[PDB]
Formats: structure tokens, sequence, C-alpha cells
């Protein structure tokens, strides 16, 4: 791939996802979607081998059947309304089907089975666009249509998403299949408040978006995609290794990480809505998530393993990859609890 | 929109395919032009919360023309009503009908 | 019988369908599927589409042609499956006619028909707009809006067919 | 609805079922989707045409150009899948277990 | 009285094609110094109907490995798909009246290329296969070009009915106007007919017969008279398109003389063509259209849709 | 300018098809702006009537409305008439 | 001679669509009466 | 929801211009001009009355003055007219191009006998003012009353009391 | 009514043609007969086999411009907009943007055949 032909269809995937986002017809959404899948398939067969052949056709498969059931919902509600405006929609049929439709684009449980086999199959850069550029498109179609959505039916697909990424993450010791858990976990977290209020979803995607950019840079930093090629780390660059464990804590909301502060709002507007045994039993499953994220950091920082004797060669060496925004990202990743109010400025 | 650079820019990208009261080529209407303009300036600035509830009658009508269920209904009704009094001997359809 | 023009193509349109949802040989399902958009294409046209029919009909026939190419190359066994040949491919295929002829023998025998949602069996035609005496076509002037008012849809499509090129080139160079 | 409904949206559940249930052949599935699309646009423009909305009786053109992208795609794919393994078999796309 | 007219255009076709058979014949023997048919009939008259009856009561064969009903289905769309192009030809009047009757035959012509696809693939064999997948290879090379130029005539005429088309050229043929696109056109309907030097799918000297190999006595015949009804057709559109000939309402049989006699010239030079020039080869032929046709196509397209506006010559909608 | 000449020639000798493809497909784009008569198509597309002219209700100051077709106010076609 | 035989093809549809517009008023005012005509021919049926 | 209120079918009769179309075809020019003024006051009514019920008289006065219009030509120009129309009748399209000939004579025999002229290119397509005294329509659509808009909130903007208040946060 | 008539009276003369064609021959069949055709010898292997295609970038890049004349149709109509500013600009992007992808198509070597 020619650099400025990477560069083309890299500003098309930002195209669709910015077309989607000010689009005000059903028909432009549904556009800007297409135009997003075209161009991120390249991106996931960059390197040409069968698993990246296979994870873009798996991709492929899961997102052009949710177009259809979208563009479905669409035409449905064009029968019983007869306008395209984005907004609510007049027939629950339709609303059914939109909402599957996201949360198979968002890789929702039980819609789960295709974010961590994509995931593993490609890049670790591509795994990153996967992972937080591509929640953008969907997340805010569901910003808009949320007052037309079946309650049960979208904190049905929560509570199993942050299950079923809990528990996935426990068997993993692949680190793009445990981004991709996590993903889902955190995917549930931003939907279960959705109903109530949608501004903490907005807050919740824009945290997790910045913690899950911060650890994809640190893996390529030092080229890293398995548990024990990361557990190197602290005989090469120590510094990183201190940055994971941070990232990771607050990823597993913490305090006074900023990963707690999501969290920390979605239980306040759950219960304000008299919502208890709900917060109450994503909070716990949550620790799920911190048990899976805690194993990263005894393997990574708190102890030292094994290494080999090539090690050597590499301390002659320095990192030159670019690490774009590492430096902002973890400290925006760690230290931004005591800026909680700051979350008024997405109303 | 979510991002709504359509109002700022004040540029037009998709809004006028939105709906079929607005201005078509030629001026030709769409079927249901009355119902919809109907419904839509019933609730034009006061919310679907309220729009749901206080503009009912707009939406209701405007739904029968969409889809024509309430009169296909009764025209249902009054065809198998003929079939019972013309296969019972006692109507007798005049010359036009 | 005639009045009922729409109907019976999409009972057609339906039967092309189960043709290859069951999932026969791919040489039978792009055979299914022509026929399917030939009645869908009689379909629109009996609503006043004449252009929208044509043209969905030349596109598939375009598109199979494509894949009738590929399936002699990619997708052939020594043995292509027919409807009768499979059991799975035959159970999927009669299932699909004897669920479409239930639903044709109660909405005919009855004039209307609950399949989850009710539908009316009084015939297409009681929809149809009464006037008309305009001196065009109204589908051509919508679809020839397409360069006047719909200036931001022809710079999607247009970029999204540029890129399909640059696409498909990216995915095949191995 | 209008009884022609009845067999568009059942052409679309049974392409969607197509889809879902697979076999062994990826082009078979593939043909599943243009079926979906398919009736997608022909249900659209039964919407469209009997409303007399003149504007949108572009929107079933723009759903095929963006049919014809997703076709492409997937046969793209398809073709490099074939060159790894022989056969365009789902079974063989495995490997991510 | 429709009934009636139905036969009075499918029955001569057939007519004309049994004798375009003996025409094309005779003046490919002239051409090679010799004669051709004329000892069957004087002058070869009785050739055709020597010809037709032979194969009607040769033995049909179906092959052993062959997929049996679309092996039958397949010349049965061939026959039954070249008549149906002549229904919106007017000649002057059509016998169906299309608003659409350009993009009719254009569908109708898609159609078509299956029925070569499916008798080359349900005849499970290898010479009828590699026939019937280069004419997947034609299919590609021609149909985006021959649209397009289509377009780019259309562009003067305003509108897709072919009787439209007679009004355009009232005062002149739009040959003058466009023969560059006339000289594509041209070129594109022999690609699109299988016609020499683009006899690709059935290719004599590469592939013996090519997508119909295995096809004998009567469902042969039938390939062969779609073919040549196919010739008759798409000479006849291009006459229309390029060579319009003036209608008098009062007299519409002088239409019919003069557009016979430019259909018959355009035909004959169908077999002037094949006499005089090789084979081409079938990635040439999609080079040919591709790398050169293409790209002069969508220039002009431009170009004709330009120049109604900047002249101010827009036609109108009727 | 010599350099564009020798290069310009160079495609005239190799690729005469595509020097007269860009050729075509530049003045598909240069003429409409410099000629004298693109004006005029969108008049005439202007002056086709594919509607009825609904009425106006005289409300007394209409000076410039007609109140008969054949009446001088209005627009006239005599530029059409002549074109 | 395309250029100057469309302007007339135009100047000729005018004249055309010119004729149906002064026809117009008595088309319609025969579709007022026949629809309520049926329609009310229509309720009557209806009422036995 | 109410019951249809449907005229008598006596307030439907009415005399019929029973004539064909290339009959009034060819007599749309002249037509156009001399009846304008019944025809321009009907069409009006419908375009603001926006129902077929609330405009039938005027709808019988088209009618009237059709009759009386094709009464002046029986009486004077029936011939010439009756070559006309039957020239245009032949063609497919009801084509003028193909009668110009025939138009002449009867173009010339309304002029010399009524003092009829012909519309130009363009006139009968104006859109003219039309004097009536039919009342303007104010409620055509029927519309019910609107609901009444949110109470507006306005004032003088002043920072937030305490401001966020947060749980802890003192500002 | 006419359209249909007409299309059932041509397929309708095809089919009764192959029926004649089928029971008015004396036919002889036996195996030799019937086998493939392979130039006098027997076929070495199946015709279902796979046969690679050699222009399969140029048969999806069809599909592609195939759906451009679709766009493209409807130029003859949009002519009458009054809106010609507009117009003639999109008609003259959506041409150009399909040159531009076929030259690049052309000059990254997509039109050549794989060997
Ligand atoms: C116009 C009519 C043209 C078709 C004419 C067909 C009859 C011709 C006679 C014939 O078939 O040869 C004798 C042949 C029997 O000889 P055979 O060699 O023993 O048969 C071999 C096997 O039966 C296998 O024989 P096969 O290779 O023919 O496969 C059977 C059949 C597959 O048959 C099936 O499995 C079920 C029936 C499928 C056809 C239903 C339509 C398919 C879905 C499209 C929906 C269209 C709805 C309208 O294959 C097809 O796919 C039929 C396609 C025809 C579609 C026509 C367009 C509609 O057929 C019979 O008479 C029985
Ligand atoms: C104020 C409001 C916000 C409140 C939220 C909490 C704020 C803290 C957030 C921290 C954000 C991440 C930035 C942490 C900076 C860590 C700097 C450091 O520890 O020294 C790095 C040291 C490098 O070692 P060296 O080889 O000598 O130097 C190479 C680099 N030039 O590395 C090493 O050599 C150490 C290797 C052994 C690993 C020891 C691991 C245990 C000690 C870790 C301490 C940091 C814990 C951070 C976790 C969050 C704590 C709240
Ligand atoms: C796998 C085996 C495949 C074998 C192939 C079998 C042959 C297939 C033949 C093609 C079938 C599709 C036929 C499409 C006809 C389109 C022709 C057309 O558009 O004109 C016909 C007419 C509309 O004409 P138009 O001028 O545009 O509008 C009316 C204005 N007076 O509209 C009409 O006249 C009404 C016709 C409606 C009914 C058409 C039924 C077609 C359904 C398929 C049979
Ligand atoms: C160099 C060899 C190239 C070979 C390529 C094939 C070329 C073959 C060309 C065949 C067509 C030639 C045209 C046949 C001429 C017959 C003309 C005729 O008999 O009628 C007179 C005609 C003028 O009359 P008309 O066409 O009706 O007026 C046009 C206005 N619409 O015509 C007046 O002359
Ligand atoms: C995943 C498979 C997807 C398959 C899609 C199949 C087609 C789906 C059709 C969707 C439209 C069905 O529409 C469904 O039935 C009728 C439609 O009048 C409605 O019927 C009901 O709702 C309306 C509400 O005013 C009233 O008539 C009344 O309350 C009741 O009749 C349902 O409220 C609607 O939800
Ligand atoms: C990689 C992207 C490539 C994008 C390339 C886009 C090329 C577009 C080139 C401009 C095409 C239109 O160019 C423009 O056409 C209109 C006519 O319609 C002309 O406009 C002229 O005629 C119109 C009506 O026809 C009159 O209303 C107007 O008074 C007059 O100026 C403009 O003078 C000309 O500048
Ligand atoms: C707006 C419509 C009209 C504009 C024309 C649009 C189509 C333009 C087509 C691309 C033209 C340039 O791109 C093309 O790239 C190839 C590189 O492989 C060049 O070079 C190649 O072409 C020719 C034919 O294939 C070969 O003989 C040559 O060996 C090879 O080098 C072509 O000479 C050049 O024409």
């Amino acid at each position: 791939m020619n650099p400025i032909i990477f560069i083309i269809i890299l500003l098309t995937i930002m195209l669709g996802t910015i077309i989607v986002m000010i689009s005000s017809h059903w028909l432009l959404v549904w556009i800007g979607f297409e135009m997003n899948m075209l161009a991120i398939i390249p991106i996931m067969m960059k390197n040409h081998n069968p698993r990246a052949t296979e994870a873009s056709t798996k991709y492929f498969l899961t997102q052009s059947t949710a177009s259809m059931l979208l563009m479905m919902a669409v035409i449905i509600n064009l029968m019983f309304s007869g306008q395209w405006t984005v907004m609510k929609l007049f027939n629950p049929m339709a609303s059914m089907l939109m909402t599957m439709a996201l949360a198979m684009k968002l890789g929702m449980a039980p819609f789960h089975f295709w974010v961590p086999e994509v995931t593993q199959g490609i890049p670790l850069s591509s795994g990153l666009i996967l992972l937080t550029w591509q929640k953008l498109a969907p997340m805010s179609v569901l910003y808009q249509i949320f007052p037309s959505i079946n309650l049960n039916l979208i904190l049905t697909l929560s509570v199993l998403s942050i299950l079923i990424g809990g528990w996935g993450g426990l068997n993993q010791t692949q680190l793009r299949k445990i981004m991709a858990y996590s993903s889902i976990a955190h995917m549930g977290w931003m939907t279960a408040v959705l109903p109530y209020n949608p501004t903490m979803t907005l807050l919740n995607l824009i945290i997790y978006i910045i913690m899950t950019s911060t650890m994809f840079t640190m893996f390529m930093a030092n080229s890293t995609t398995t548990t024990l090629s990361l557990s190197h780390t602290w005989n090469k660059t120590p510094i990183m290794t201190v940055l994971i464990l941070a990232t990771l804590l607050s990823m597993g909301g913490l305090p006074p990480l900023s990963g707690f502060m999501p969290k920390w709002m979605i239980i306040q507007e759950m219960t304000k809505n008299n919502s208890i045994i709900l917060p109450t039993f994503m909070a716990i499953t949550a620790l799920l998530n911190l048990y899976f994220y805690m194993r990263l950091t005894y393997s990574t920082t708190l102890t030292m393993f094994p290494s080999t004797n090539n090690m050597k060669m590499k301390w002659q060496f320095p990192l030159m990859k670019k690490m774009t925004f590492l430096p902002t990202m973890v400290v925006l990743s760690t230290m931004m609890l005591p800026l909680t109010p700051m979350l008024s400025v997405l109303e | 929109p979510f991002f709504d650079v359509q109002k700022r820019l004040g540029v037009d990208l998709d809004r006028w395919m939105t709906i079929q009261s607005a201005e078509q080529p030629h001026k030709i209407p769409s079927r249901c032009h009355a119902f919809e303009k109907e419904w839509i300036e019933c609730a034009h600035g006061i919310g679907s919360i309220r729009a749901e509830k206080e503009c009912k009658i707009e939406f209701e009508d405007f739904r029968e023309c969409l889809l024509r269920q309430k009169t296909m209904k009764r025209l249902h009704a009054i065809r198998r009503q003929r079939e019972k009094l013309i296969k019972e001997g006692k109507y007798t359809p005049p010359p036009h009908h | 019988m005639m009045l009922y023009i729409v109907f019976i193509l999409s009972v057609i349109f339906v039967m092309g369908f189960v043709g290859f949802s069951s999932k026969p040989s791919p040489i039978y399902g792009g055979l299914g599927l022509i026929v399917s958009g030939g009645v869908g294409c009689g379909i629109v046209l009996n609503f006043g589409g004449s252009f929208l029919g044509l043209m969905v009909f030349l596109i598939y026939l375009g598109g199979m042609m494509v894949v009738f190419g590929y399936t002699t190359a990619m997708a052939t066994e020594q043995y292509p499956e027919i409807w009768l040949s499979n059991k799975a491919v035959l159970g999927a295929f009669v299932t699909g006619l004897l669920m479409e002829f239930f639903m044709v023998y109660y909405v005919l025998k009855d004039k209307e028909v609950e399949v989850v949602f009710e539908f009316n069996g009084l015939g297409d035609w009681v929809i149809y707009d009464t006037g008309d005496s305009g001196f065009f076509s109204e589908e051509a002037m919508g679809i020839a809006a397409l360069y006047s008012y719909g200036t931001w849809l022809v710079i999607v499509t247009g970029w999204s067919l540029l890129i399909g090129v640059v696409v498909i080139m990216e995915i095949t160079r191995g | 609805m209008s009884m022609v409904y009845m067999n568009i949206m059942m052409a679309f559940t049974v392409s969607l079922v197509g889809l879902l249930m697979y076999r062994s052949h990826l082009m078979s599935s593939l043909l599943c989707l243009e079926g979906m699309m398919l009736s997608l646009f022909v249900m659209a423009a039964l919407t469209i045409l009997n409303s007399h909305f003149t504007l949108a009786s572009m929107m079933p053109i723009i759903l095929l150009v963006f049919a014809a992208c997703e076709a492409a795609l997937g046969l793209s794919l398809l073709v490099m899948v074939s060159n790894t393994y022989g056969t365009d078999y789902v079974q063989n796309l495995n490997l991510l277990q | 009285m429709f009934m009636i007219n139905i036969l009075m255009l499918i029955i001569p076709i057939l007519l004309a094609v049994a004798f375009l058979t003996l025409v094309e014949r005779k003046v490919l023997g002239y051409m090679q110094l010799r004669k051709g048919p004329n000892v069957v009939g004087p002058y070869g008259l009785l050739q055709p109907i020597a010809d037709a009856i032979k194969l009607f009561i040769k033995e049909p064969l179906r092959p052993a490995t062959s997929s049996a009903s679309m092996f039958i289905l397949a010349p049965i769309m061939a026959l039954g798909l070249a008549l149906t192009m002549w229904i919106p030809l007017p000649m002057p009047y059509p016998l169906i009246n299309m608003n659409l009757g350009v993009l009719f035959m254009l569908a109708m012509s898609s159609l078509a290329v299956y029925s070569i696809l499916w008798s080359g693939w349900a005849s499970n064999s290898k010479y009828a296969l590699i026939g019937a997948l280069r004419a997947v290879a034609q299919t590609i090379s021609y149909e985006v070009t021959l649209a397009i130029i289509l377009l780019s005539v259309l562009l003067m005429s305003g509108s897709f009915t072919l009787s439209t088309l007679i009004t355009t050229q009232e005062q002149m043929w739009l040959i003058l106007p466009a023969w560059p696109l006339a000289m594509m056109w041209f070129i594109s309907t022999l690609a699109e007919t299988n016609r020499a030097p683009f006899d690709l799918t059935e290719g004599e000297s590469e592939l013996v017969s090519g997508f119909n190999v295995e096809y004998a006595a009567g469902p042969f015949a039938l390939f062969f008279m779609a073919e040549y009804a196919n010739i008759i057709m798409m000479n006849i559109f291009t006459a229309i398109l390029f060579l319009g000939t003036s209608h008098n309402p009062h007299m519409p049989e002088l239409y019919t003389i003069n557009f016979t006699i430019k259909s018959l010239l355009l035909t004959m030079s169908f077999l002037w063509i094949r006499a005089s020039y090789p084979r081409f080869r079938y990635d040439q032929l999609m080079h040919l259209l591709w790398k050169n046709f293409l790209p002069l196509t969508l220039a002009l397209c431009m170009w004709h849709v330009s120049l109604p506006i900047l002249t101010s010559g827009i036609p109108p909608q009727t | 300018a010599e350099r564009v000449a020798a290069f310009l020639k160079n495609v005239w000798a190799k690729e005469p098809v595509l020097v007269a493809s860009f050729a075509i497909a530049g003045l598909a784009v240069i003429l409409p702006t410099l000629s004298p008569y693109t004006k005029y198509s969108l008049m005439i597309n202007r002056a086709t009537p594919y509607n009825y002219p609904v009425p106006l209700r005289d409300d007394g100051n209409m000076p410039d409305v007609p109140s008969h077709p054949q009446d001088p106010q209005g627009p006239s076609l005599e530029w059409l008439k002549r074109l | 001679s395309m250029m100057k035989w469309n302007r007339e093809r135009r100047r000729l549809q005018i004249e055309d669509f010119e004729a149906r517009i002064a026809l117009m008023p008595l088309l319609q005012a025969e579709k007022d009466r026949r629809v309520l005509q049926m329609l009310r021919e229509n309720l009557e049926e209806e009422a036995t | 929801p109410g019951i249809v209120e449907l005229p008598s079918l006596e307030d439907l009769k009415v005399q019929e211009v029973k004539v064909s179309s290339s009959v009034l075809k060819a007599a749309a020019h002249h037509y156009g001009a001399q009846c304008d003024k019944p025809n321009k006051e009907f069409m009006l009514c419908r375009w603001e009355e926006k129902d077929p019920r609330r405009c039938l008289e005027e709808g019988k006065l088209v009618n009237q003055c059709a009759l009386e219009f094709f009464r002046q030509i029986k009486r004077h120009c029936a011939e010439p007219f009756t070559e006309y129309w039957t020239c245009i009748d032949y063609s497919g399209l009801q084509l003028f191009r193909r009668c110009r000939k025939q138009q002449a004579q009867f173009d010339e025999c309304v002029l010399d006998k009524l003092g009829w002229v012909r519309p130009d290119l363009g006139d009968l397509s104006k859109v003219t003012k039309v004097k009536t005294d039919r009342p303007l329509p104010e409620n055509p659509y029927h519309s019910r009353a609107r609901p009444e808009p949110n109470p507006e909130v306005e004032g003088d903007l002043k920072p937030a009391r305490h401001g966020s208040r947060l749980f802890f946060w003192t500002m | 009514m006419n359209l249909m008539l007409a299309l059932l009276t041509n397929f309708t003369l095809a089919t009764l043609l192959v029926i004649i064609a089928f029971w008015l021959p004396q036919l002889n069949v036996y195996s030799e007969k019937t086998s493939p055709y392979e130039c006098g010898f027997d076929p070495m292997g199946s015709a279902r086999l796979p046969f690679s295609m050699k222009f399969f970038l140029v048969a999806i890049t069809f599909l592609l411009f195939d759906l451009e004349i679709a766009l493209l149709l409807p130029l003859p109509w949009a002519s009458q907009t009054a809106n010609l500013n507009t117009m003639l600009t999109m008609a003259l992007f959506l041409i150009i943007l399909l040159a531009v992808s076929l030259a690049y198509e052309w000059t990254q070597k997509g039109l050549e055949w794989t060997e």
C-alpha cells in the first residue's frame, strides 16, 4: 500500500463515521456505514496472511448483515411514518431491528463472537481503529434513537455484554483477545446508562477510547502481542511497565484513577432512577475485568519474568516508533478524576 | 443529527429529502401531503414527549393516509357483506356497479 | 384474476428467494435470483416505476453474470447440487414453499391473512391513486433530481465507487 | 397492510434466514446478501412509488449502488479465501478459534 | 387483431433469418471467388428450407453428463428472447410502444447472454465450458461501453423512446453529429452478437464449436436461428439509431421500404466484415473495449452532455 | 513550452486514443463557460410549462400581473421565437 | 443542424403544453363531478 | 368520525361538452383566450378551497362557457374547423405540426367572422390575476388549534449557585 | 396485456419447436453416442473442475462500472432541469471520477490478466 493510498483510505474511514454523525437522513446514515466498512477491510487485509483474510471475511459478513437489518428498519420506519429524519423510530419492529443491527456493529453480546477473532487476526494499529474509532458511529445513532428503544432489550444486551466480556477475558493470553473481551464488557456500561442519561454514555465512550488508545499504543511501542512477549518490557523499557500498570488499574475502575469516573457517574444516574439492583450487579461483575487486568500487571510490572540472552542486543537501540500522543493519553487515562465536573461540557 | 454542522454552516446536505411535504420537482405533491403538513405543524417546537400525546389526531390521520388500514378494513366489511347478500339472493347490484 | 397481477408476481418473487436461500449450487442460486429480479422488476413496473424496475433487472443480470464466472472458478464441485440432490437443500426448499403456499391459501380464502402482522388480501389495486393527468413520469422527475437536488448524494456515491476500485485492488494484491 | 407487502416481507425474511443458516460454499451466502438487497429495493420502491414521494425515487437507485460495492467487496474476499485454501468453503475460516 | 399482428412479426423474422443464411453463404462465396449454394432450388433459393427440414428430422442428443433441464431450457430462452427484441422496434410503428424501449432492449440483451452460459455449462463438457466463459468475458468487455454509447446518442434525442429517434432524425441522420459514436457502436454490436472478428464463444478453429458443441438437430437450430435473428435486429437498431428514415404518416410503407434497405445493407456489411478479417484473441477484445473505446466513450459522454447546454440545443422530453 | 510539445507529440504517436479523449473531455469542461448560448438553455427549460399556471387573487395592486393571457404584462417568449 | 431542430422541437413542445393548460380547467371540472357522482353512487349501494 | 357530505345527483348534473380530445385540442388555443375568465376563477377556487364540493357552481360556469364557445364555431366556422381537427385526429400523437395548412384555414375563418386572435407562444402559460367575490377561505386545511409553545426560559444568565454542586466539589 | 401476450407467444413458439424436435425424429440412443465430446478421446477429468479466471479483477470492476450507468442513465431527463449550473457540474463530476477510477486501475496494472 502506497502511503498516499493509505491516507486516502484512512480518510474515507473517518469520512463515513463523520457522515453518520452529521446526517439528518436515514439514507445518508446508512451510506456512511457502508463507506466506513468499504474502507476498513483493506486496512484489515494490509499484511495479506491467511489469518488477516479470515478476520476480514468474518468482519465483512457481520457488518453486511447488520447493514441489511438497519436498512430494513429504515424502510419499515418509512412505511409507518412517511419520513426519513434521523430521530425516534415510529414502529416497534423497526426499533428492534435497528437496535439489533447496531448491537452487531458494536459487537455487543450475544452478537460478540466476531470481536475476539477479528481483533486477533489483524495488526495492532488496525485493532486500535476497530475497537475505538468504529465505536463512534453506532453509538452516535443510538444517542439519537434511544427514546424509542425497548428498555428490556437494551438492558438485556448490556447485562450480557458485561458478563460475557468479563468471563471471556479470564481465559485469554493474547493481548488482542484481552482487549476484545475488555471492549465487549465496557460497551455494556455505555448502553446500560443510555436509556437514563445519554450524556454518561458519551463520557464512558470518550474515557474508554482514551484508555484503549493508550494500551494499544504501548503494545505497538514494544511490538508485543502476547502476555509473555509483554512480560519482557521490564528488561528494555522500565518506564513503559509503570505506565501499563497505571493504565490497567484505571481500566479496572480503581479510584482515584480516571477510569473510576464513568463507572462512578453511571451508578449515580441509575440510582437516581431507583435502579439499584442493576448497578450493584454491574459493579460487582466488573470485578472480573479487574481480575484479568491484575494478572497483566503481575506479569508486566509487579514481578520480573525470565528474559533471554538475545534481549541484551535491544539495550543498545532506542525506541523509534512514533508513539503519537502517548504521553498525553496516559496522563488523561490516569489523572482526570479531580476534573470530573468537566463532564458537563458533553451536555 | 449528532453534530448539527448543517445548521451551523447553513449548508443543506440531506434535509431536502427527509419529508414528503418539502419542495418537490415541478411541485408534484405527495399523496399524503396535507396530512404530513398538519402533523408537522401540530408537533413543531413542542418536543416528542408532548407531541406523542397532543398530536395523536394529526398523526393517527396521517397514519391512515399512509397505510389506509382503516379504509381497507371498511371495504372488506362492505365487500364481505355483499357476498353474503348476493349469495343469498337478497340484494342485486345496479347496472353501473 | 388479472387484477391480482402484482400478487401473482410476488408469489413467484418469494419462490425465487426460496430457490437461492435453500442454497443449492450457486449456478442454480444465480438462476433463482435472476427470476426474482425479473418478477421483482415486474412488481415495481406495475406501480409506475418502469425505470426503477428495468434497472434493478439490468443491474442484477450483470451481477449474476459475474457470479456465474466466479462460480466456475471458485465455487464448483464435481457434483453441483440441485434442489432435489440434497436433503438439507430439499428440506429447506420444501419448507419454504409450503410456508409460502399456506400464506397464499389463507389470504385468498379470506381476503385477509395474519402472518405475525395483519395483511389485507383485497388485492393491491385498492391502494392506487385515483387521479392523474400530468404530462410526465413522476419517477423520472424524482430520479432526474439526483443531479440538481442530490448534489451531496452524488458526491458520496461517486467517492464510494472510486474508493471501491482502489479497495478491491488492495484486497486482491496478495 | 397491502397484500404485496406480505410476500416482499416474507422474501426478506427468507433471505435473512438464508444468510444466517450457512452451508459450505461462501458464494451461496453472498447470494443471500444480494437477495436481501433485492427485496429491500423492491419494498422501498413500492412505498416510494405508491405514496408519490418524488424525491425519494432516486433512493432505490442509490440502494443498488451501495449493494454493488458490497458484492464487489464480498467477491474480492472470496477470491483471496479461494486462493488460500483452494475452495470457498467456510469451514476453512477457523484459524482464529 | 393483435394475435395476427404478433404472427405477422415473428413468422417473417424466421423467414428472413432462413434466407439470411443463404445470403451469407452466397456473399461469402463470391468474395471467396466461388458461388455458394446454387443447386438446391434456383440460385440456391430452396437451400434454407432443406437445412431447416434436415435439422428437425435429425436425432437430438442429450449428453450423458449434461444437466437436462438447463440443457433444454437454454435454446428456448435463446430463440424466445431473440424474438422479444423485435416487439419495440418502430418500423415505423412498434408492435409494443414502450417509454423505455432502449432500456428494455438492454435488459433483454443482458438476459440473452445466459442462454449461452447455461447451454455451455449444462453441456458438462470442457469445450462447452470454455466457450461459456468466453461469453462472460465478452459481456464484461462491451456492456459498459455499449450503454454509455447509447446514452450519448439519447442526449440529442431527449428520450428513451425508440420512436423519438425517428423524430430526432427528421432533418438529418444522427451519424453526422456522432460518427465517432457510430463507429464504436458498430463494433460493439459485432461483439454483442458474437460476430466475426469477435466470434469467440463458438470460435470454430479453437473450440471446435464452443458453447453449443454438444447440441444437435432441432436444439442446435434454435441457437443458430437466435444468432441470425439478433444480427438483423441489431442492424435495424443501428439504422434507427444513426440513419433515421423520414416517416410520412399517410404513407407509412415508404418508411418501411427505405428503412428495410438500410437494415439489409448494414446486415450485408456484417457478412462483408466476416469475410475480411482474422479473429481477435478474447483478451484483446477486452483491452480494445476497456483501454480504447471506454476512455473515448467517457469523454464523448461528457461532450454530449455539455454540447446541448452550451449550444442551447437541449431536446424536449417528448 | 518546448518540453510539453515533445511530450504532446510523443503521446500523439503512442496513444492517440488517449490524446483524443483528454482533448474532448477538456472541451466538455471549458466551452460551457465561454459559450454565449449557455444562458438560453436554462431560459428554455424555465419557459416549458409542465404545471398549470395557477391564477392570483387580484387585490388591486398588481400592475405587472396580467388579467388575460394575451395582455402585454407578463414574461414574453419573443426571444425564443427568434432563437 | 441538431441545435436548430431541437430548438424548434422545444418551441413545439411549449405549444403542445399550452393546449393542455387551456383545457385543464374544463377537464378538472369534469373530473370533480365524475368523482363525486361515483362516490354518491357508492354511498347509496352501501346503504342497502 | 363524521359522515362525508356528498352532493345530490341533481346538484352534479350539467350539460356535458361531448366532443373528442382532438376536437378540444384543435380549439384549445382559441378556447384558452375566449373562456379565460370563467376558467381562471374556477381554477382559483380549486387551489384555494382544496375541495371539489366547494367549487361546483364555478365548475358549471366552465361548461356553460365551453358550450357557448363551441356553439359559435358551429355557427360560423363549422366546415373549416371540421377539417382541422380531423387532421389532428389522424395523428397518433395529435401533433400540431402535421396540420399547419388546415390550422390556417380555421385561423383566418375565426378571425374574419368572429374576430378571434390566436394566443402567442407563452401567452396561455402566464400567471394572471383574477377578481372574484368569493371570500378567501380561512381554515382550508380544517386545522385544529395548535398546541401552545413551551414557556420561554429567559432572563439574565448568572453563575451556577455554588458551581457544579457535584458531590464534594466546591467549584 | 399485449406485452404479456407477446412474451407468451414468443416462448410458446420456441417450446413447441423444441417439442417437435424431440418427438419427430427417430432416435437410437446408446452409451457411446451420448458420451461427452472431446475430439475423439475420452475426457481427462470432470468438466466441473475449477476453471481459473484470469480477468477476475476486471470482472469485479465491471460490477462497479456497471452501476455508473444507472447513475448516468437519468441524464437526458436531468437536462430538463431549471438548475443547469448544478446539473452540468455534477454530471461532469461523476464521469470524471469514473474516468479517474479507470485510470487508477489502468496505471496500477489492474486490467492486465494474471498469467
Ligand atoms: C493527583 C491526582 C491523580 C491521582 C491518580 C494517581 C496519579 C498517578 C498516576 C501515574 C501515571 C503514570 C505515570 C507514573 C510515572 C512513573 C515514573 C517512575 O516510576 O519511574 C520510572 C522508572 C524508570 O526506571 P529507570 O530505568 O531508572 O528509567 C528509565 C526511564 N528513563 O520505572 C522503574 O524503574 C520501576 C520498575 C519497577 C516497577 C515498580 C512498580 C511498582 C511502583 C509503581 C509506582 C507507580 C504506580 C502508578 C500506579 C497508579 C498509582 C496511583
Ligand atoms: C428479523 C426478521 C425481520 C422480519 C421483518 C418482517 C416484516 C416486519 C413488518 C413490520 C411492520 C408490522 O407492524 C406491526 O403490525 C401492525 C401494523 O399495522 C401494528 O398493529 C398494531 O399497532 C397499531 C398502532 O397504532 C394499531 O393498528 C394497533 O395498535 C395494532 O393493530 C403493529 O403495531 C405493528 O408493530
Ligand atoms: C476531481 C473533481 C472534478 C470536478 C470537475 C467538475 C467540472 C465542472 C466544470 C463546470 C461545468 C459547468 O460550468 C458552468 O455551466 C453553466 C451552464 O450549465 C454555465 O452557466 C451559464 O448557463 C446557465 C444556464 O445554462 C445560466 O443560468 C448562467 O447565466 C450562465 O452563466 C456556467 O457559465 C459554467 O461555468
Ligand atoms: C474524462 C474521460 C476521458 C479521460 C481518459 C480517462 C482514462 C485515462 C486512462 C489512463 C491513461 C494513463 O494511464 C495509462 O497507464 C499505463 C501504465 O500501465 C500506460 O502505459 C501502458 O499502456 C499501454 C497500453 O496498456 C502499454 O502499451 C504500455 O506498455 C504500458 O506502459 C498507459 O500509456 C497510460 O495510458
